[PDB]
Formats: structure tokens, C-alpha cells, sequence
């Protein structure tokens, strides 16, 4: 019952590794340090009727 | 033109001219508690358009040289008709609000204000090792004031402009949703908070939920001449309001 | 014979004035005040000062 | 995973239905949903009761009895210790198996051993790591006698030999019973003419562990003891019981001092505190 | 009334004035003194985090030709505890008529703002109060004693659930039991 | 055995009783007065023992009222509706004569310093 | 068998286990208000399960020389909760009632109540040319009893049993919505109103909709030894209830 | 011969483990801490005639 | 876990590994008060034993908290009326703590 | 793997479109991409926003 | 001017000669004085590697009858400081036009030959300077304030990036608090 | 305020919690002693006839 993801690398030059779950409980797996995702729109533009950044936006 | 706004709750409208824009949230607009985050298990009280309106607070004159106001918003809204009735008879309770605050001058004017709005604004006391007095925190619908120079009267909060209240720098506020009501050009202080908290209800009387601030940073300024009385009115408006567990009337 | 603190804390570029550098017996809530050490300026956004707490020790004080 | 039931919505009600008034004469808890009374809306819960079965509730290791025995004494009866297997000389364990009349388990043994230089002139040594035996003796089996015993010779019994130093000893045993299941209580006599012994002390019969050091007669006192913590596992239990209230005396009946029903009060009502002012 | 049976036994007799009270508590299910040593209680010290509905018994056990009304209340806490029968009709109540159905069910909801609360006192989780007023009175005929005996019951409902196993503090030993 | 109860401390007129950790025997309660009150007596009190019987160590406190000093006269130009007594967060409005010109800010208010009453700012002037 | 009867409303629950038979109003079950019988355009508050709920009045001792007893059910429900607020906060509101009278004793006992809602109970004053106080009409939760003699009170209520306060016979008050409480074989004195009034909504305090009464024609009589203290609690729902026109706290 | 389960996780926010048995004996194996299931039928209700909850179940 | 031998004048000893206890009670149990109290039995408290010289101990704890996140900031008071004590101390409530050697006293000072 | 944007190649540019003048005052940090103000070239960009992630 | 909110304004006025200068500071986010406790700054100091480009918001908050305007500009390092308008006016720099649209954006480039800068000072990774100047004046009315109040403000754009982690130099602690 | 006149003593027995001022709707409850039997109701209350206070009914008597 084991997964295989690919280990975190260097650019402009995909090796694979193993893990497996051996606790009974969801507190006990390793640190998940791969989501790399994000979206800074409810921080920058929070604003209703949103705005174009090449029209004046205001008048 | 998108300098014009209205906004029509329950049965009081806002209309301005000079907007610029209106904030909303963290993204996020108000609404009800879904089924499957609930916790209690009576029927909840949606009131009405009865609660979900624009009360007016107060109104603060602003001088040359003053430094801050606050505000405590589920404290504030007390005593404001049945908003205030329905705090004091339920247990739990649950709003977003919509802020909306005035300031007008003429074009000779110059000055800016900072109106945020700060969750959890954990105040810090002004001597150190010392209890705070609920009334130096919130005083109701009356803005409490801070100062230029450090203070220390005993019970009181530490009221410091360059640290907010808090332990901060005050030019580090802008993380939270802001605007500026620049006299050049804006009278929009609009920003509709949802509901933030860690428990899907909480109590009205117990806990404060966020902390409403106007810092002027480039200070009124004017000419010889001109109106001398600048006022700054603060108008707040809940929404999607609603209660659970009914009992006697509360603490006042 | 009170509850007594330490000596305090020698930093490298500050030292003691003179009420402060020659006597022994700090008790709580004592106040003591720093000078620049002589080849240094003042970091004016740094009170020199160093309250003996409780638990008898000093107060942080890290570079004046 | 089964979650717990969840609460339907509900609304006005005039009816010849009565959920309320039920007969508790019968033998029989009333099931009234709380949607049945009041009006409540619809809360989908997630609440797992998972922390509240037996094998949950059960399984942790305990602890039984302390023995100790030391590895230099002039009475040849200090230097060993033994102790008679039951589950019944420490109240918190003793009482979490008193919830249940008839239970079955394994149970998995762990020894947490701890040696104390007594105190004595010459203590100042150079002392190896102790090596402490742990042996099991079946109900009826030969029972040692002194350290040198020929008895120990472990050719049957199980017996575990640990070094000081290292991680605890850990065993399993299985099902010892001789009935379908343990009796934490018994309602009878030991002789067919209802005499003898009364109650649960007929059923015990589980044999006794013996502790000894390995090593020979040092030259200077060493205490040690060693915690027993049993642990039972693969649990069930049946016919339940209202938990015991006064507290325990022996180990080998249920005998007691006749304690009151709960806490007292000052009056039969409730009402606002009348400490000191506004 | 600890060292008897009496402990059980609620009194209630015709009162010369209506609207008063018989007794009360506070629902604290492992802390409050009154449902600490009960069934649910002692099951429920061994944890430390409780949550669901808990139902309330109440048997009559007195004449056949007695008859009369109560009024079995749960006040939410955030007010302090009712001290009028008309400050505790605002409640979560229930009117029960003693009839040939000798026993009612007072069902007390779960009006929370967390999803548990603590076994033990503190003052976040606080739950609420648990009352009973005479509606009308006792009535009886001539020749039939007026002094009867209210029992009351507890139980949980199908939605409970407890989490954080602790030792119970009722447990104490001092020496080996030899 | 079990702890004892010192009495209900009831309530303090324009004042709080912060009562953090029960009211038992080793207990202890603070005291605060409001804003434009000072607080004048103990700051804190115990849940001693006196006698057979368990007291609070010190009396209850009292909060007695701030006031900012006598508003200022300016030359040429009164005070509209000038009262008696200035407590906090009040505010005095300088009118100004026939043939004099106003200068500065019409009001200054009454402020809190270093619990001392204390005007906010220096009161305009008529020059004419 | 149908002698049992359970009614839910809100968050309070009444059982009955010698009941004779629920009555509801003149065929009608409360409702709210169409929009096509409305008259005022603002949104109605239905505010929640907060107001439709029991609340219980306080409770008369029925002795051997009672009288009658009566109430003004828009302004005894005065001081109940919210519906108590949103009565002090609105200008109109509109309800629906579901009375239910309690009164228990032994089956040695004998003795029969009427138990009739009345609409518009006019009073008449004691001396004939005199106005009335509005204290002796309704003192709130606090029920004013009847007389056995003509009664020359001072601004006070004509209060003869033999007349009913109004000036009719009082063995022809049947024709109202009522039961009878024999002590026999009842104890369901149930009655749901709904809102009888010539305008689709009213004022709460200028307006008294209705009139609870409960005259003992076969008075209460027992033989010595019983349980001599026989109580009468009067219990009342609100149901439908709605509120309209929004301002300040009211008349107290 | 192992065998994959669920671990135990939070709600409203199905990740395996795995157990391989080594040793010949079925005290050996781990405690069995995921069976969840009951029934209360048994203690509450027990009763012949059974009940409705709606009618009075008397008389 | 770091041990010294303090200051004495018998100083020089053969001492065995030492051994130490770290037991964790939850919200609400009961507390030791004594090295030698039967409160160390740990029947259902979780407690760690570690011998010196091996690996660090370790474990993992889940999300003991009572709401639906933990609170850094906490505006608010204890009492309902608006009194007590103020800020995060009312949420914390995490329990305690208790560390002891599980081996008799020596006879010369360990810290 | 989510790299960080890129910049994209720009030109002269006389027109109404304004990308500088903004108006801070909405609440609203503005999105000025360093390819609207001055011309830059064609970079592809290969950062990686790992290490600053809340879990790292 | 630290101890109060003075530190961030940035004084204009009218000027008797155009051409002059009225601020400037490093660009070193997390090293110089300027830019050090800013928010930017303060995630910044956790690190010790950075990259990418910055952005700078100017807010003319005067009149709305005042008008200018001004030089924002940034020039690479290698040479030193620009001490004219003419020498300043060679770097990256825009003209702003104070009118109806009251705030404009400098966006700073990523103008490197290494691809990350220390956040801390070292004279290998050198970063610029940002520099301001009066282009013609501040011009009012008659009875309209001259001196005004402009406010800088910072961020980062959508291809900023940090690398080392580190602990803060700015967190002191003497002894735990108790 | 309108008072009824003070309330009138039983001949074995007393009056639970005798007040000093009886108004408008207000009730005395009258206990009985060891080895005396009530008769009649227990409690009478104040009425207002003609602008006068006035008890209710006859107070009730003990026996034995
Ligand atoms: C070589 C190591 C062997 C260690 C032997 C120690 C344990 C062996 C005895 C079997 C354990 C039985 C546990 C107790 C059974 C019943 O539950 C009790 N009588 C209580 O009912
Ligand atoms: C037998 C070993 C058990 C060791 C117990 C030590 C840790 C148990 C306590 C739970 C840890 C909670 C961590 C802190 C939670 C919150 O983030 C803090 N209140 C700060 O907000």
C-alpha cells in the first residue's frame, strides 16, 4: 500500500521516492510540504466591481 | 460615471456622490449558516429587515491634532433598537456588517484618514502588569481616543498612534481590509465584513469581534478662512443576522 | 537579607553609570540605567533601562 | 464509520400524539427525539462515538502491583519476591473491570524495572549492568525456594531475562481461562455444602510470578522493583453493572464502609449566589 | 438525606399559593453535586468532553385521585437563574399534566455555540439550569394524603458522544488492598 | 474538609469587581472605576481568614468623579452656556464679539492625563 | 384513546392526560396576512419561533366564595420576552392565541369553570358617569376579579358575576369560543383564536383584542380532609404573529 | 500477505495504512480499535409488545 | 533531557543510567504532589520513560482543541458580564506537565 | 510545481492606457506588471514559491 | 520623528527653484532603515535570499486645487549616488502628473546578474537607489495650503521570491515570561 | 396607598411571616400547631370594597 511522488529537484536540468503509512492515525504521517498552490486575490484586489488596471477606475 | 453609490438595507438608504470604490471583505459576502457547519440544534431567529439596517453612531470632531478613534462593534450596536434587544435575550448570535463612514469637506481642504478593520484587536494595557477596565475598551456608541505621546493612566489602555493599541507598527494595518478616505477625493469608507470567528456562533456580550479604527496619517489642514469644524460620522449596518437560544434579558 | 538579583547583565558596547556600577543588593523593581561604552553613539529608539523582575532575574537587553 | 443520528426538522403540532407523556413503569427509557417537543432544524453532526467503546475504553496499560527485592541481604527470603496473579490490589484498573460482570481478553505484560543503590559503608563500586529473570509458574507447578534454586531452571515455565540498559520487556499471553469467560463476580461458595471461601476468590487460580537477579551476591545492597502493567486487549464484555461508589477494602471480597449517595447541598432549590455586592 | 433513601424523594405537597417552586439544579452532568454519582455521571467522569441532548424522567409516585400541573424548565445560561415562574415560562419548558400517564420526558436540547463542552467547571462552557414550578397545585380529595413523592430519571439521547479518556477523581487509594 | 466562602462583594458605583478565580478561601478580586472616575482607596483584597469565619481583607473602594479645571476666558468673545462642572469628554464652544474674527478651532474639550483633568488644546482668539 | 393530547410550539411543549377535546376558533386557523387584504407597504417582521411560544401567566387560588377572574391578552403579554419588545418597538403587529388553561384536583372533588375568549369586552364602569382607569381594566399579568354584589369602586369596573362586566346575561356567554373545566373529567380548556378585528392590522397597546374569563357557575366544593389549595394557571401562545412600522421604544 | 485500511481522519475536511501480521499466535496482533458499531436495543427497550412512541401504551 | 551532577563532597559515585517520567494530565485530572505518589501510575494518563543515552523521546499529538481552530487573539472576557480576566488566558486550558526520576534517591545530587 | 510568472516582451507605447497612474485610496494594491511601464524582454522565469509556504 | 505617526510623511511644499530633491533612500528591503519594519520587510527578515521585483505606490494627499510634478526614479548601482536632477533622470524613472488620478506606481525591475540578493548587507549584491525630484513645483491658489503630505507604499509583484530560512534578528528575549 | 386593616389572630395557630403593611391583593398563609387540625381555606387576602380594606372571608380555626 505504498505511493510514489517525485522529490523536489532543480530546473533546466522527476526521480521518484516511496512512503508508506505505518500509524493507525492521521496525526502520525509525515509533514505535507509539496502544496505549493496559491491565490493572493482575497489579499490584493479585495474590492467589489472589479477593477481593469488599464482604464483610470475611477470617474 | 462609478462615483456615484447606493445602498439600500432594510429601510434606510446611503447615497454618495464622490465615492471611488466599495470594498468587500476578504472575498467573502455575509451569509447564513449552513446545516452541515451548525452546532446548536433549535431553530435559529432570522429576525427581520427589523435588524438588518444602517444605525448611525455617534459623531467625532476632527481637530489638527487628533490622533485616532475606535470603535467595538458587537459592543457598540447595544442599545441600537432591536439589534440591541435581540443581543440582550439570546445566547448566541451571528452578523456580518456592512461600515459605512462620512467625512466631507470642501476642495481647499487637504488631510487622510486610514479606516480599518481589525479582527481580534487585542488591546494591551497602558502600565504593564495591570487589569484593563471594560469601559477604557468600549464605551458603547462613544469613540475612545488615542494619543500622540505615550499614557498612563491606571486601568486604561496604552493609547499610542505609532503602536495602535496593539504592538505594531501602524503602517503595517493595511493587511486588513481598509480603505482611505482621502478629502481630495473620497467620502466610500465601505467595508463589508463577513462573519470571522472560530466557532461558527458566539456570544454577543462576551467576546468583541473586530475593531473599527479611523488614523488620520497627513493631518487636516486647511487655510484661513475655511470651516473649521470637520465631523466624521460612523454609520453600520448588520447583515445576515441571526440568533439561537432564547433566554431572560442579558447583562447591561 | 531580601530576595536579591544578579549583576547585570555586562553588554559589550554599554556599561553601568555611577550610583549604579559599585553597589550589590538589586532588589525587586529596581531601575537601573546604562551609559555608552567610550568609542559609541545612542540608539534613540532604544531605552537604556533594565527592570529586576519577580523571578529575579534582569529584563532583555540586548545593544544601546 | 457510524455516526451518531442526526435531527430532522420540525414545525407546529396539535395532535393526539404524545411523545412526552410516556410510562416509566415499564421497564422502559423513553426515545424522544428532541425534534419531537420543540421545533429544531435540520443539523447534519459528524460525531463519531469511537473514544467510547470498550475496546477503547479498555485498552490501556494499567499498572497492578509493585515488587520489591533486593541483591544483598542477610535473610535468604529479601532476595527474591513473588506475587499471586490477580487483577485486584489497585482500585483504578480494579474498578474499569467492574463495569462489566463477565469479560475475555488478552492481555500484553510489560515490566518497567528500576534498581536503587541502598544505602551502605562501602559505596563506592564499579558495578556491571544487573540482569533481572522474570519467571511464570503455571497453577500448580513447583515453586522456588532461595536465588541458588535449582527451580529456576526455566526447562517449561516461560521466563524472560532482561539487561539493564535497554527498552521494557513485552509479552502477550492469551485466553488462560478455564470458562467461557472471566467472572469479575462470583455469587457462591467453594464447598458443595455451601461452605468455605465466599465469592470471587474460588476463580482466581492463575499460579504467581517469581523475580530474582541473575547475577550473584554483589559486594555492596542493590534494591530493585518492578512494575507489573498488564493491558488487556481483543475485549468483550457482557451484562453490565452500576459502577461501585464506596471504596475498597481487601482484595478478596467486596467489603466496605457504608458510604453516603453523593455530595451534599445547603437547600432543595436553586438561585443567584449571595456573595458579596455589585 | 444523603445517608437514606430520602435523596430520592422530591417533596411536593398542596401549596396555599401557586406559582412557586420545587426544586432545581444546574446541568452539569460530572460536576454539579446533585447528577455526579449517577449512572451517566459515572460514566461520564472517565471523559472529558461531552456533547448531545439529555432527557429528564419524572415519575409520580403518589394517589390515584391526586391531580395537578408542573412546569419543567431549562433556562439557557447568559441571564442569571429565574427566580419567578413567569421569568422561567421564557425558557425551554414543557407543562405537564399528571394523569393515567403517570410520567413525562422534559427532552433538554442542544444549544451550543462549540461542538463540546467540558465535564468538569469552567466557565466557557457553561450550560444552563434545570427548574420546576407548581402550575396550579396539588388537589385531593377528603381522607387521601397530600404529601407525595416526585422521582426523577436521566438518561442520554441517540446523539451523545464523549472524547478525552482521564482517570476518574473519585477514585483515591492509599496502601495496597491486602 | 472543604474550602470556605468569603461573601458576595456586590458591585462598586461606576466601578467593576473582577472576580477571576472563585470567591474561596486564598481568593483574590481586583478593582477598577470607569473612565472620568478615579479610584481612591485598595486596589485588591484577599479572602483572609478573621476569626472562626473567612473576611475580605480590605473595604470596598470608591469612585469618585475627575473634573477638568475652570474653562479659560478669551479676550473679546464668550462661552456659550458656560456649566458649573466639566467631566470627561466634555466640550466648551467659544462664541466670538460683534467686529471680531475667530482664529483656530471654535471648541476644546476636556482630556485625561496622568489621571489629572486637563483641557485639550489652548482656546482660540478674536482679533478684530 | 383521545384523551391525550401534546402541543408543540417554539421551543415549549404542553401534555395533557385527561383531556376532552382541542377546540380551534370560529372554523379558522391563524394565518398571516395575504398580500392582497394588506394595507401597509414596509416588509412585515415575521421575526421566528422567538414569539410563538408558551408563556405562562400567574396563577389565581379558586377558593369556595371566588367569583371570576379576568385578562387583556394584547397587553397582559406585555412584559413576556420579545413579544413583549416587538411589542414595544412596532407600531402595528397582528396575532393569533392558543390559550390553554390549567386546573387539576382529585376525583372527590366537585366543581365546573367556564373558560371564554371574548372579543372586544367592552367594560362598564362602577358609578354610572365616570371614567375608567386603566389599571382596573388590565393590570397586566395580574388577573381582576369579578363580585358577587354590584361593586362602587371609584373608577373602578362594574364587577357583578350576574352581568359579566359587559351587561349581558352571563348564561349567554356560549356563544363565544369556550369549554368548561369540570373538575369531572376535564383539564383542556384549549382555544385558538385567530385574529378577529375590523382593520387587517393593529396597535397592541391602544387596541385590546379579546378577553379570557373563568366563571365557576358550579362552584368549587369539597369535603373536609382534601387538599384545600386548588390553583388556576392560564397559559398563552402566541401564533402567527407579525410586526410592522419600526421606531422607537414605546408606551411603558 | 498485508492488508490496507482507512485511517482514522477528521470530518467535513480516506487516507490508508498498512498491517502485515508477523508471528503465528492471535494474541500476538494488534488491538482491534475500529469497530464502531452498536446497538442499544438490547438495554433500552427491552420489553415484549413493543412500543410505539406516538400512542400513550396504556390502556 | 540533560543531567549534571551538582556540587557535594562525596562526588565520586558508580551510579546506574538514570531513568526519567514525563506524564501528561489532561484538563481537569488529578495532579502528583509527591515523587513517591500513586498518582504517577499513569493507568490512563499517557506518560513517556526514556533511560539515558538512547534516541530523544518522541510523539505526535493531534488537534486537542475544543473549537474549530486554535486562537492566537482573543478579544473578550471570562464572565458574561463582562469582568474577569481578559485576552487568551480564558482559551488556553491545554493541561500540564509533570516530570520526575523514576529512580530512587541516590546518594549524592543529580539535577 | 507552480513557478512563479514570467515576463513577457513590450514596446514603445503612445496610447490612453494607463497602467501607472492608479488610485490607492479603493482599498486596492495595484497589478503593475514590470513589462507595462519600460520595455522589457522575453524571460523565462524558473523560481519557485516553495520555501515561503506556511507548512515550510 | 519615529516617536510618532510623522515618520510617514513625507514633507512637500512650493520651492523657490525647481529641480531639487525631496527624498530618497536604498533600496535594500530588509537592511536599510527605511524599508526595515514594513511588512514586506518583516516576512523579508525571516529570509536571506530574495528576487523579484518591487513595487512603490506614491499618495499625493494635499489640496485638490494643488498641482506638479515629480521624478520617481531608480538607478542601478555601479556608479554613485545621482546629485542633479539631469544625472538622476539617466536610471529607470517616471514623470507624474498630479491630477484626478491621485497615486502612481514605480515598479522597480529585477536589474541583476545573480539570481537572488542577500536581504542583509553585503557589498557583492548591491541593489540601487530611489530616488525623487521636484520637475517643476507645488502650485496653489490664493488662500490654499502650500506645504502637503505625500505617502510611499511597497509591495512585491507577482515574481518575488525568497529562499534561506533564518531566525528574525530583531527577536530579543533576557529571560522566559512569566 | 389603600391598606387593609391588621390581620386577625386564629386561636391555635400562626401567621407564616406576618408583614407589617397589607395592601391590595396581598395574602396571609395561617399555619397550625402540633395536635391542632385546620378547617377551611388556608389563606385569606386583602380586597377593596367601597374605597375601604377589607379581608376576604372568616379566618380559618384549629381544633384538635
Ligand atoms: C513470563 C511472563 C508471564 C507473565 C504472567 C503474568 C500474567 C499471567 C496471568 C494471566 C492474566 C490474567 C488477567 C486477569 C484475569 C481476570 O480478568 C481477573 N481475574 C479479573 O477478572
Ligand atoms: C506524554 C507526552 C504528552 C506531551 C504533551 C505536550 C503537548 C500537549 C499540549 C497540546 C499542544 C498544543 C499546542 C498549542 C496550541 C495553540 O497553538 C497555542 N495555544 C497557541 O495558540
Amino acid at each position: 500500500g505504498a505511493q510514489v511522488s517525485t522529490q523536489k529537484t532543480g530546473a533546466h536540468e522527476i526521480i521518484h521516492y516511496t512512503n508508506i503509512n505505518y500509524y493507525k492515525d492521521a496525526a502520525s504521517n509525515s509533514a505535507n510540504r509539496q502544496d505549493f498552490t496559491q491565490d493572493p486575490g482575497k489579499f490584493t484586489e479585495p474590492v467589489k466591481d472589479i477593477m481593469v488596471k488599464s482604464l483610470p477606475a475611477l470617474n | 460615471s462609478d462615483r456615484v453609490r447606493s445602498i439600500t438595507l432594510g429601510n434606510s438608504t446611503i447615497t454618495t456622490q464622490e465615492s471611488a470604490n466599495v470594498v468587500v471583505g476578504y472575498g467573502v459576502w455575509p451569509d447564513y449558516l449552513s446545516d452541515e457547519e451548525a452546532t446548536a440544534e433549535d431553530q435559529p431567529t432570522q429576525p427581520d429587515v427589523a435588524t438588518c439596517r444602517f444605525y448611525t453612531l455617534d459623531s467625532v470632531s476632527w481637530m489638527k491634532e487628533s490622533q485616532g478613534w475606535w470603535w467595538k462593534f458587537p459592543d457598540a450596536l447595544r442599545d441600537m433598537g432591536l439589534f440591541g434587544q435581540n443581543m440582550q435575550y439570546h445566547y448566541l448570535g451571528r452578523s456580518g456588517y456592512t461600515i459605512h463612514v462620512q467625512c466631507n469637506a470642501s476642495k481647499f481642504h487637504q488631510g487622510c484618514l486610514l479606516v480599518v478593520c481589525v479582527p481580534e484587536a487585542e488591546m494591551g494595557a497602558a502600565n504593564i502588569n495591570e487589569k484593563i477596565n471594560r469601559e477604557h475598551l468600549s464605551n458603547g456608541e462613544v469613540a475612545n481616543t488615542f494619543s500622540g505621546t505615550k499614557s498612563s493612566n491606571t486601568n486604561d489602555v496604552q493609547q499610542a498612534v505609532f503602536n495602535a493599541g496593539m504592538g505594531v507598527a501602524v503602517g503595517n494595518l493595511t493587511i486588513f481590509p481598509h480603505q482611505w478616505i482621502n478629502l481630495r477625493t473620497n467620502n466610500c469608507a465601505t467595508i463589508v465584513m463577513p462573519y470571522i470567528n472560530s466557532v461558527p456562533m458566539d456570544n454577543m456580550f462576551r467576546h468583541y469581534n473586530f475593531t473599527l479604527m479611523i488614523i488620520p496619517f497627513a493631518k487636516l489642514d486647511y487655510a484661513a478662512g475655511s470651516s473649521t469644524y470637520i465631523p466624521i460620522t460612523v454609520t453600520v449596518a448588520p447583515m445576515c443576522a441571526e440568533y439561537n437560544g432564547l433566554r431572560l434579558a442579558g447583562h447591561q | 537579607c531580601n530576595r536579591s538579583c544578579e549583576v547585570p547583565t555586562r553588554l559589550n558596547s554599554a556599561s553601568l553609570k555611577q550610583p549604579y556600577i559599585t553597589q550589590n543588593y538589586f532588589p525587586v523593581g529596581t531601575v537601573v540605567e546604562y551609559e555608552c561604552r567610550p568609542g559609541y553613539r545612542r540608539e534613540p529608539s532604544l531605552s537604556p533601562k533594565l527592570t529586576c523582575l519577580q523571578n529575579l532575574k534582569w529584563s532583555t537587553a540586548v545593544e544601546f | 464509520v457510524v455516526r451518531v443520528a442526526d435531527t430532522m426538522p420540525s414545525g407546529p403540532s396539535n395532535s393526539e400524539s404524545i411523545p412526552a407523556l410516556t410510562a416509566a413503569e415499564t421497564g422502559h427509557t423513553s426515545q424522544v427525539v428532541p425534534s419531537d417537543t420543540i421545533q429544531t432544524r435540520h443539523v447534519r453532526n459528524f460525531h463519531v462515538r469511537s473514544e467510547s467503546s470498550v475496546e477503547n475504553f479498555l485498552s490501556r496499560s494499567a499498572c497492578v502491583y509493585i515488587v520489591e527485592y533486593k541483591t544483598r541481604d542477610d535473610t535468604p527470603d529479601k532476595m527474591y519476591d513473588s506475587w499471586v496473579i490477580n487483577t485486584r490490589q489497585v482500585a483504578q484498573l480494579r474498578r474499569k473491570l467492574e463495569f462489566f460482570t463477565y469479560v475475555r481478553f488478552d492481555v500484553e505484560v510489560t515490566f518497567v524495572i528500576t534498581s536503587v543503590q541502598d544505602d551502605s559503608t562501602r559505596q563506592n563500586t564499579d558495578t556491571p549492568a544487573l540482569t533481572h529473570q522474570i519467571m511464570y509458574v503455571p497453577p500448580g507447578g513447583p515453586i522456588p525456594q532461595a536465588v541458588d534454586d535449582y527451580n529456576w531452571q526455566t526447562s517449561t515455565n516461560p521466563s524472560v531475562f532482561w539487561t539493564e540498559g535497554n527498552a521494557p520487556p513485552r509479552m502477550s499471553i492469551p485466553f488462560m481461562s478455564v470458562g467461557n469467560a472471566y467472572s469479575n463476580f462470583y455469587d457462591g461458595w467453594s464447598h458443595f455444602s455451601q461452605t468455605g471461601v465466599y465469592g470471587f476468590n474460588t476463580l482466581n487460580n492463575m499460579g504467581k510470578l517469581y523475580f530474582r537477579h541473575v547475577n550473584d551476591k554483589t559486594i555492596s545492597p542493590i534494591t530493585s522493583k518492578v512494575r507489573i502493567y498488564f493491558k488487556p486487549k481483543h475485549v468483550k464484555a457482557w451484562v453490565p453493572r452500576p459502577p461501585r461508589l464506596c471504596e475498597y477494602t481487601h482484595k478478596d471480597n467486596v467489603d466496605f464502609e457504608p458510604k453516603g449517595v453523593t455530595t451534599s447541598r445547603t437547600q432543595l432549590t436553586i438561585s443567584n449566589s449571595t456573595h458579596v455586592e455589585n | 438525606n444523603v445517608n437514606s433513601l430520602e435523596a430520592y424523594r422530591i417533596p411536593v405537597h398542596s401549596v396555599t399559593e401557586t406559582g412557586a417552586q420545587v426544586f432545581g439544579f444546574t446541568l452539569q452532568p460530572g460536576a454539579d453535586t446533585v447528577m455526579e454519582r449517577t449512572l451517566l455521571g459515572e460514566i461520564l467522569n472517565y471523559y472529558a468532553n461531552w456533547s448531545g441532548s439529555i432527557k429528564l424522567t419524572f415519575m409520580y409516585c403518589g394517589s390515584a385521585m391526586a391531580t395537578g400541573k408542573f412546569l419543567l424548565a431549562y433556562s439557557p445560561p447568559g441571564a442569571g437563574v429565574p427566580k419567578n415562574r413567569r421569568e422561567a415560562m421564557l425558557g425551554t419548558h414543557i407543562i405537564w399534566d399528571i394523569g393515567l400517564q403517570s410520567s413525562c420526558v422534559l427532552c433538554v436540547p442542544w444549544i451550543s455555540q462549540t461542538h463540546y463542552r467540558f465535564v468538569s467547571k469552567d466557565i466557557y462552557t457553561d450550560a444552563g439550569f434545570i427548574t420546576c414550578w407548581y402550575q396550579t397545585s396539588i388537589v385531593v380529595p377528603a381522607e387521601v394524603q397530600n404529601q407525595s413523592v416526585i422521582l426523577c430519571f436521566v438518561s442520554a439521547c441517540n446523539d451523545f458522544s464523549v472524547r478525552l479518556l482521564r482517570d476518574s477523581p473519585f477514585v483515591r487509594q492509599t496502601a495496597f488492598y491486602q | 474538609c472543604k474550602k470556605k466562602s468569603c461573601p458576595n462583594p456586590g458591585e462598586i458605583r461606576n466601578g467593576q469587581i473582577d472576580v477571576p478565580g472563585g470567591i474561596l478561601f486564598g481568593a483574590t478580586i481586583s478593582f477598577s472605576c470607569n473612565t472620568g472616575y478615579k479610584l481612591f482607596g485598595s486596589t485588591s483584597s484577599f479572602c483572609l481568614i478573621s476569626g472562626s469565619s473567612v473576611q475580605w481583607s480590605d473595604p470596598l473602594p470608591e469612585c469618585r468623579e475627575i473634573y477638568c479645571p475652570a474653562p479659560p476666558q478669551i479676550d473679546n468673545g464668550i462661552i456659550q452656556g458656560e456649566r458649573d462642572h466639566y467631566g470627561y469628554r466634555q466640550s466648551v464652544t467659544y462664541a466670538c464679539n460683534k467686529g471680531f474674527t475667530m482664529i483656530g478651532e471654535h471648541s476644546i474639550y476636556c482630556t485625561v492625563n496622568n489621571d489629572e483633568g486637563e483641557w485639550s488644546g489652548p482656546p482660540p482668539e478674536c482679533r478684530g
